[PDB]
Formats: C-alpha cells, sequence, structure tokens
C-alpha cells in the first residue's frame, strides 16, 4: 500500500508542474487522477496493485500531455489528454474488459511518446504513422465492438514493428526503417 | 522478448 503513496505524491507534483506552466487540463486530470488514487487506497489486494499500475500509466500519460504541450505540438497533447480521460474512465470497474483494455492503453501511451520523440527528430513519417495507430488503438478502446481483443491484439503488434522502425531510425538504418514501416502499415490496414 | 520501449519521460 507504499506504492500508492509514491504514485500519489508524483501526480500531484505533476499537478503543481501544470499549474505552474497554466496547463489547465493537465491539472484537472491529475486531480481527478489524484482522487481516483485516494478512493482506491483499500480493498482487494489483487486489484488495488493493478489498478496502481494503470495510475503510474495514466501519470506518465499526463507527463507525455505537459511536455507535448509545451514543447509545441497539440496533435499527441490531446491525443495523450483523451488517453488519460479513457483510462479515468475505465478505471471505475469493468475487470473483464480492463485487464485487457489496460495493455493497449500503456502501448497507445508509448506510441504517443514514439511520436512525440520522432516528431521532434524530423522523422515525421514514423510520427504519422504512430499518429494514425494511437488514433486506432484510442477508438478501438473506446470502441463498443466487444470485438475488440483481436483488433488490439494486431494494433499492439503493429505497435512492435514500429518500435522496430523508430529504434531503426535511431540507430541510423533506414534501409530496415522504411521496410518496418512498410509492415506496420500493412499490419495497421488489415484492420479493415 | 520485444525490444524494450522507450523509458518514460523524467518525473516532473
Amino acid at each position: 500500500k507504499k506504492e500508492a503513496e509514491e504514485v500519489a505524491a508524483h501526480v500531484e507534483q505533476i499537478a503543481f508542474i501544470a499549474k505552474e506552466q497554466g496547463n489547465e487540463e493537465v491539472a484537472k486530470l491529475a486531480k481527478r487522477l489524484a482522487e481516483t488514487i485516494k478512493r482506491l487506497n483499500e480493498g482487494t489486494e489483487e486489484e488495488v496493485k493493478r489498478l496502481l499500475e494503470a495510475a503510474e500509466v495514466a501519470a506518465h500519460v499526463l507527463q507525455i500531455a505537459f511536455i507535448a504541450h509545451e514543447q509545441g505540438n497539440e496533435e499527441v497533447a490531446k491525443l495523450a489528454l483523451e488517453l488519460a480521460e479513457s483510462i479515468l474512465r475505465l478505471i471505475e470497474g469493468t475487470e473483464e474488459e480492463v485487464k485487457r483494455l489496460l495493455e493497449a492503453a500503456e502501448v497507445a501511451a508509448h506510441v504517443l511518446q514514439i511520436a512525440f520523440i520522432a516528431h521532434e527528430q524530423g522523422n515525421e513519417e514514423v510520427a504519422k504513422l504512430a499518429l494514425e495507430l494511437a488514433e486506432s488503438i484510442l477508438r478501438l478502446i473506446e470502441g463498443t465492438e466487444e470485438e475488440v481483443k483481436e483488433l488490439l491484439e494486431r494494433a499492439e503488434e503493429a505497435a512492435h514493428v514500429l518500435q522496430h522502425a523508430f529504434i531503426a531510425t535511431e540507430q541510423g538504418n533506414e534501409e530496415d526503417a522504411k521496410e518496418a514501416l512498410r509492415k506496420a502499415e500493412e499490419i495497421l490496414r488489415r484492420n479493415a | 522478448a520485444w525490444p524494450a520501449w522507450p523509458a518514460w519521460p523524467a518525473w516532473p
């Protein structure tokens, strides 16, 4: 139960920094997340820890939204705000679907960070693919398909291929990066 | 397993 205290302290520090910078959306979301961590301090131990991991993911998403808003592009910022809202909405206790949607949400947060880093480095094709994939994962998590498990597995595979392309671009190997981008685009487009 | 994700940003 001591991890919850650390997570709440970090979330409140994020809220303080957001209030200092003037990001009211991130401040409101951090306050909501702190209240959610408060109201979930006691309960079943097997689920409290998973909800704390979800709260850690949400705090990282808030950090990503904050740095995206501070350092320019608002696409990543708005997508991360929506992702944090989705995480806070699903935390409210639909376990059989939340245990599956939380992995997809964390993958979406990773893809958002990928898009932000790639845009800050001029690799705008990876950033476009990452934004498209993050939109796909967000619409799948918020959607009521209930066939979402297979589509989310497909999207996570595409996200890992995109991560491979990102690492290739960071290392300087464009020949494999373009092929990985093509493969990820094919995997994502196979969802229609 | 999969290649590791980029690390989370620095805590504000």
